[PDB]
């Protein structure tokens, strides 16, 4: 399956979700 | 980012040395700071300007800031 | 100490969508950031002791920030 | 206390079978959350009339509930 | 309908409330509705993943820590 | 030497959750019953003053930011 995807190494995108932000 | 990296730093540094003596801060640990606190500050400020809104104004007033960390929980 | 420029804020503030600015806000969101981290390190760092761990990892903060 | 217990519970009821098909719940855990849904409504307009005020109004609208619950984040 | 409108009157001078707009009252219903739904929903899963027979004041109670306020 | 009373500890926590008291409940006027909503003109008139105070309020700072500036 080609249904997995691959990454960028960005954790902060987690933070930027913690509280909400473009 | 946009608060600027070096002073930043500095004020993480005040606060860690006096809660504790001993203290070392990993350097991505300090950039995971950072990147809170501003996308804090931004949540907060949607939410601070919203009550710029609601009293039918555009500048932002303390007050402002003061009521929605009031309405959330945030102490003093 | 408080080398939070008030333009860093401004460009904060705008990024949330703020159109003007009380002269006070500076004094304001500088006294709250402090508080911020005051009480989010103040977490990490439990968060560290209790692995008796040397130093803080980034991955501790993201435990102390969850509470918040 | 202060709603009438029985439309509440039938509120309460209907809400379980609107998605939970048969499944029952005590009586005493009813008795608590008609306690607590009381309880919050209060804590709720402490805010909303903050808003009210804040707004420089005293006569409470939607508008400042919404805010209220938008502000604690609330849908 | 959903509630007692004179309640949600109390419920309000309670919350230190002394005007109100007629546009309350459904307002307040609609705020209620979805409280509830988000509490019992997540009461409902104490008593699962606790195996339990069906709900109880302690699966409410538990699922009412998602509260500062 | 330690001690305490009551039956229904259950609820008296929930109240605690959310902040509730049991102090203003006997003081209990009908104005709730009665007194409490506001005619569509008065809320009308309402956000008229509501919207006249927050223009002052903006002007009279960036006035202040003349001052300030200077």
């Amino acid at each position: 399956i080609e249904d997995e995807g691959e990454p960028q190494e960005e954790i902060s995108k987690h933070i930027r979700e913690i509280f909400g932000y473009d | 980012l946009l608060i600027r990296k070096l002073p930043f730093q500095r004020l993480v540094r005040e606060i860690a040395q006096d809660f504790k003596t001993d203290l070392r801060f990993q350097s991505s640990a300090v950039m995971a700071l950072q990147e809170a606190s501003e996308a804090y500050l931004v949540g907060l400020f949607e939410d601070t300007n919203l009550c710029a809104i609601h009293a039918k104004r555009v500048t932002i007033m303390p007050k402002d800031i003061q009521l929605a960390r009031r309405i959330r929980g945030e102490r003093a | 100490i408080q080398g939070i420029t008030k333009p860093a804020i401004r460009r904060l503030a705008r990024r949330g969508g703020v159109k003007r600015i009380s002269g006070l806000i500076y004094e304001e969101t500088r006294g709250v950031l402090k508080v911020f981290l005051e009480n989010v390190i103040r977490d990490a760092v439990t968060y560290t002791e209790h692995a008796k761990r040397k130093t803080v990892t980034a991955m501790d903060v993201v435990y102390a920030l969850k509470r918040q």
